[PDB]
């Protein structure tokens, strides 16, 4: 039906920024306003802010307020993650939703972490 | 018998004032 | 049988505001003086399937409304959309389907539609108010443009029809309704409410003549009045 | 300060007397309003909500509905709604963005046969019945109407067909009421112990039970073509405001400047107006008709009228071709002529020979 | 940025028991024009991530569909859980969704 394909888990440098894709797949991006958010293992959920295809005007958690950054790009309809110099503890499972009255569709989730 | 930038001075003489000297 | 278009088939290029205004717009117009073909029908079945090309300047002056619609489409077929438009006194319908055309479309007071065989693939439907009905000269200018169906009307009413030619005083058409439609249209036929006696003493056709002619890309210098409405017109090639 | 933009601009400490232009004085726009020409005609998914008698399950009504505002906030702001899940569309970005077309399919069934009308998910009526293809983007709007579409007595107006030959096309509705050949001997039009009518009655009683009960289920079904799209969702629109600079969007005219009234009467197909020089002269209020005259923001050069720094320190500053309603700081000796609102410099009525010259007849001067 | 407590008491019961999870939400959110209340549920079973279990804080998406009724007026909304089995084995978090700042569920566990 309707799916969100998270990117593989790419191995940073410390003190560098990382990006993960998410792609739309069986229907544009462009109905979906989709949102971002992060769990650490163990851990209590939390919303990073959303991005939309056109006018993102992506508004964020007043916690990651000018450190996390999120948008997409319609064409494909692949969004991306842009965060840096990302502490272990900070780093957390990334997923996408669907910004329903709840989050329906969610991504298979990203474990990375500052390692290189 | 424009506000592109263009603006269109008044003479120092207004027409009375023409009139006046002639 | 040709009559001159003697400075027929103008219309408002945009919807943009001129007052006392010479504008000279670039667009598809009926040139000046130009070469008009003109038709009779009536049973005498005369209604040619004339190419659409860039647009038609469809006119007529029917004191008894005898036209009743017009045909439209690609091929004329159920394989392409076409065009339908009938206009009936209480309402008018414009239907926009893949229909199959029959070899003599026309409308059934009116009881059944019978203008289409078939109608699969139905996209677009239209009802507006009544234009055909309320002697008087009836021009029409049919485009289009970048997937827009657009349609211009003026009644005017004119005293003399004897001469059985378009009057040689100008009228500029003004829009009546602009249709969304992305197919494209290569053919054109007239439609003509045929009766129950076609089904012809009770119905009478004696008077229907309509006059079609093509529009060419010109240059055209619009006259525009403080009021707003282009009064007068030149063809720049002429 | 001016006298000290007045000593850049020449370059040199001292500046004689006159008048030097040093810089533009300029307005930017306050305020930000986007307009569209309101609702008007609505698209009527109340209506297919509202129908008395929704289609059977297999014989289910399609509506294609275009050319029409649609109003989605109603939807979420009616409380009797009581399912309102969506498959590759967010349910409150149907009023942001907009598809070509929309398909409205109205039928009642059971609690638990809902969840059997979802993309991937097939059932006893819906493999037979209606099949949502797994990959379209739509919403499903579910809600009990035990109250009004049931009695005491036994609601038996739904029907369903049980069985059927083959599998059902997506998007295909099955109004055939042929006897199903259940059995291998021939029905030949004779129900039997062998041959299943396929069409069975529910009956719908407020007793029944919860899952049991009839609910009005409507599909929204959104599709987008590379035809132009006629519905779309209530666009954003703001007040009007008039005799201040503002930047104004028209339905996408994107100019700025300051909004007046105009006397001028557009045509009725006519929608903004243009000059000679085909700049926009005048829009008409989309949600109003009236027209409304637009005129650039009030801009002019900025000059510095200064004794001899010899003489004195002091500055009048000219703001050209402005009215100082618009606008050293006002207040100041603030006096208006057709050059320009002078700022610093008082009007005598007695004339003496011009000094420095201002325009329009009127010359400044430094005397007590 | 709302204030929310979930208790994270977990049970270790046998299915036919039930379980009651509930968690404050600050404000008493209330949508505008419908009585209902933007307050979701999730259910995230292990090594898998997390789906729509409960929304509008009353009504039941289609998928292992059975009660889940919560009342309250968006100072608190109650999940229960009639019996508890391998499917329904996973962690919860309830995430309020009216008002704009989200903050999810501190999480809840349940054992067989
Ligand atoms: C059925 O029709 C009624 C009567 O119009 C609708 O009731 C109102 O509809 C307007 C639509 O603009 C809403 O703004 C109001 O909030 C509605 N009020 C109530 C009390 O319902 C109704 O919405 C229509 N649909 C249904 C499913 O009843
Ligand atoms: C336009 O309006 C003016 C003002 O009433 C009027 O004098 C003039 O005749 C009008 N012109 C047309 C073509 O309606
Ligand atoms: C906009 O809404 C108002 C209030 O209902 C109405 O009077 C007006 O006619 C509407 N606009 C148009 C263009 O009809
Ligand atoms: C603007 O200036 C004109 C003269 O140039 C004056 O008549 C008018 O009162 C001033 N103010 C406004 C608001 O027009």
């Amino acid at each position: 039906e309707v799916q969100l394909k998270q990117s593989v888990a790419e191995l940073v440098r410390p003190g560098a920024s990382v990006k993960v894709s998410c792609t739309a797949s069986g229907f544009n991006i462009k109905n979906i306003y989709m949102h971002w958010v992060k769990q650490r293992p163990e851990q209590g959920l939390d919303w990073i802010g959303r991005i939309d295809p056109a006018n993102g005007n992506s508004r964020y958690a007043p916690k990651f307020q000018d450190k996390a950054t999120i948008t997409a790009d319609t064409s494909s309809n692949t969004a991306y993650l842009q965060l840096s110099s990302l502490t272990s503890e900070d780093t957390a499972i990334y997923y996408c939703a669907d910004e329903g009255w709840g989050f329906a569709n969610w991504g298979q989730g990203t474990l990375v972490t500052v390692s290189a | 018998t424009k506000f592109k930038g263009l603006t269109v001075l008044p003479p120092l003489l207004t027409d009375e004032m023409i009139a006046q000297y002639t | 049988a040709y009559t001159n278009s003697f400075t027929r088939g103008v219309y408002y290029p945009d919807k943009v505001f001129r007052s006392s205004v010479l504008h000279s717009t670039q667009d598809l117009f009926l040139p000046f003086f130009s070469n008009v073909t003109w038709f009779h029908v009536i049973k005498r079945f005369d209604n040619p399937v004339l190419p659409f090309n860039d647009g038609v300047y469809f006119a007529s002056i029917e004191k008894s409304n005898i036209i009743r619609g017009w045909i439209f489409g690609t091929t004329l077929d159920s394989k392409t959309q076409s065009l339908l438009i009938v206009n009936n006194a209480t309402n008018v319908v414009i239907k926009v389907c893949e229909f199959q055309f029959c070899n003599d479309p026309f409308l059934d007071m009116e009881s059944e539609f019978r203008v289409y065989s078939s109608a699969n693939n139905c996209t677009f439907e239209y009802v507006s108010q009544p234009f055909l009905m309320d002697k008087n000269l009836r021009e029409f200018v049919f485009k289009n443009i970048d997937g827009y169906f657009k349609i211009y009307s003026k009644h005017t009413p004119i005293i003399v029809r004897e001469p059985e030619d378009l009057p040689q005083g100008f009228s500029a058409l003004e829009p009546l309704v602009d249709l969304p439609i992305g197919i494209n249209i290569t053919r054109f036929q007239t439609l003509l409410a045929l009766h129950r006696s076609y089904l012809s003493s009770g119905w009478t056709a004696g008077a229907a003549a309509y006059y079609v002619g093509y529009l060419q890309p010109r240059t055209f210098l619009l006259k525009y009045n403080e009021n707003g409405t282009i009064t007068d017109a030149v063809d720049c090639a002429l | 300060d001016p006298l000290s933009e007045t000593k850049c601009t020449l370059k040199s400490f001292t500046v004689e007397k006159g008048i030097y232009q040093t810089s533009n004085f300029r307005v930017q726009p306050t305020e930000s309003i986007v307009r569209f020409p309101n609702i008007t005609n609505l698209c009527p998914f109340d209506e297919v909500f509202n129908a008395t008698r929704f289609a059977s399950v297999y014989a289910w009504n399609r509506k294609r509905i275009s050319n029409c505002v649609a109003d989605y906030s109603v939807l979420y702001n009616l409380a009797p709604f009581f399912t309102f899940k969506c498959y590759g569309v967010s349910p409150t970005k149907l009023n942001d963005l907009c598809f070509t077309n929309v398909y409205a399919d109205s039928f009642v069934i059971r609690g638990d046969e809902v969840r059997q009308i979802a993309p991937g998910q097939t059932g006893n009526i819906a493999d037979y019945n209606y099949k949502l293809p797994d990959d379209f983007t739509g919403c499903v709007i579910a809600w009990n109407s035990n109250k009004l579409d049931s009695k005491v007595s036994g609601n038996y107006n739904y029907l369903y067909r049980l069985f059927r030959k083959s599998n059902l096309k997506p998007f295909e509705r099955d109004i055939s009421t042929e006897i199903y050949q259940a059995g291998n001997k021939p029905c030949n039009g004779v129900a039997g112990f062998n041959c299943y009518f396929p069409l069975r009655s529910y009956s719908f009683r407020p007793t029944y039970g919860v899952g049991h009960q009839p609910y009005r289920v409507v599909v929204l079904s959104f599709e987008l073509l590379h035809a132009p799209a006629t519905v779309c969702g209530p666009k954003k629109s703001t007040n009007l405001v008039k005799n201040k600079c503002v930047n104004f969007n028209f339905n996408g005219l994107k100019g700025t400047g300051v909004l007046t009234e105009s006397n001028k009467k557009f045509l009725p197909f006519q929608q903004f107006g243009r000059d000679i020089a085909d700049t926009t002269d005048a829009v008409r209020d989309p949600q109003t008709l009236e027209i409304l005259d637009i005129t650039p923001c009030s801009f002019g050069g900025v000059s510095v009228i200064t004794p001899g720094t010899n003489t004195s320190n002091q500055v009048a500053v000219l703001y050209q071709g402005v009215n100082c309603t618009e606008v050293y700081s006002t207040g100041s000796n603030v006096f208006q002529t057709r050059a320009g609102c002078l700022i610093g410099a008082e009007y005598v009525n007695n004339s003496y020979e011009c000094d420095i010259p201002i325009g329009a007849g009127i010359c400044a001067s430094y005397q007590t | 940025d709302i204030v929310m407590t979930q208790s994270p008491s977990s049970l270790t019961v046998t299915a036919g028991e039930k379980v009651t999870m509930s968690c404050k939400s600050s404000q008493s959110l209330l949508n505008s024009g419908n009585q209902k209340n933007y307050l979701t549920w999730y259910q995230q079973k292990v090594g898998q991530p997390p789906k729509l279990l409960i929304y509008w804080a009353s009504t039941r998406d289609p998928g292992v569909p059975d009660r889940f009724t919560g009342s309250g007026f968006g100072t608190d909304f109650t999940l229960t859980i009639s019996s508890v089995q391998a499917e329904d084995l996973a962690v919860y978090y309830c995430q309020n969704d009216y008002s704009y700042p989200l903050t999810f569920g501190a999480g809840t566990k349940v054992e067989l």
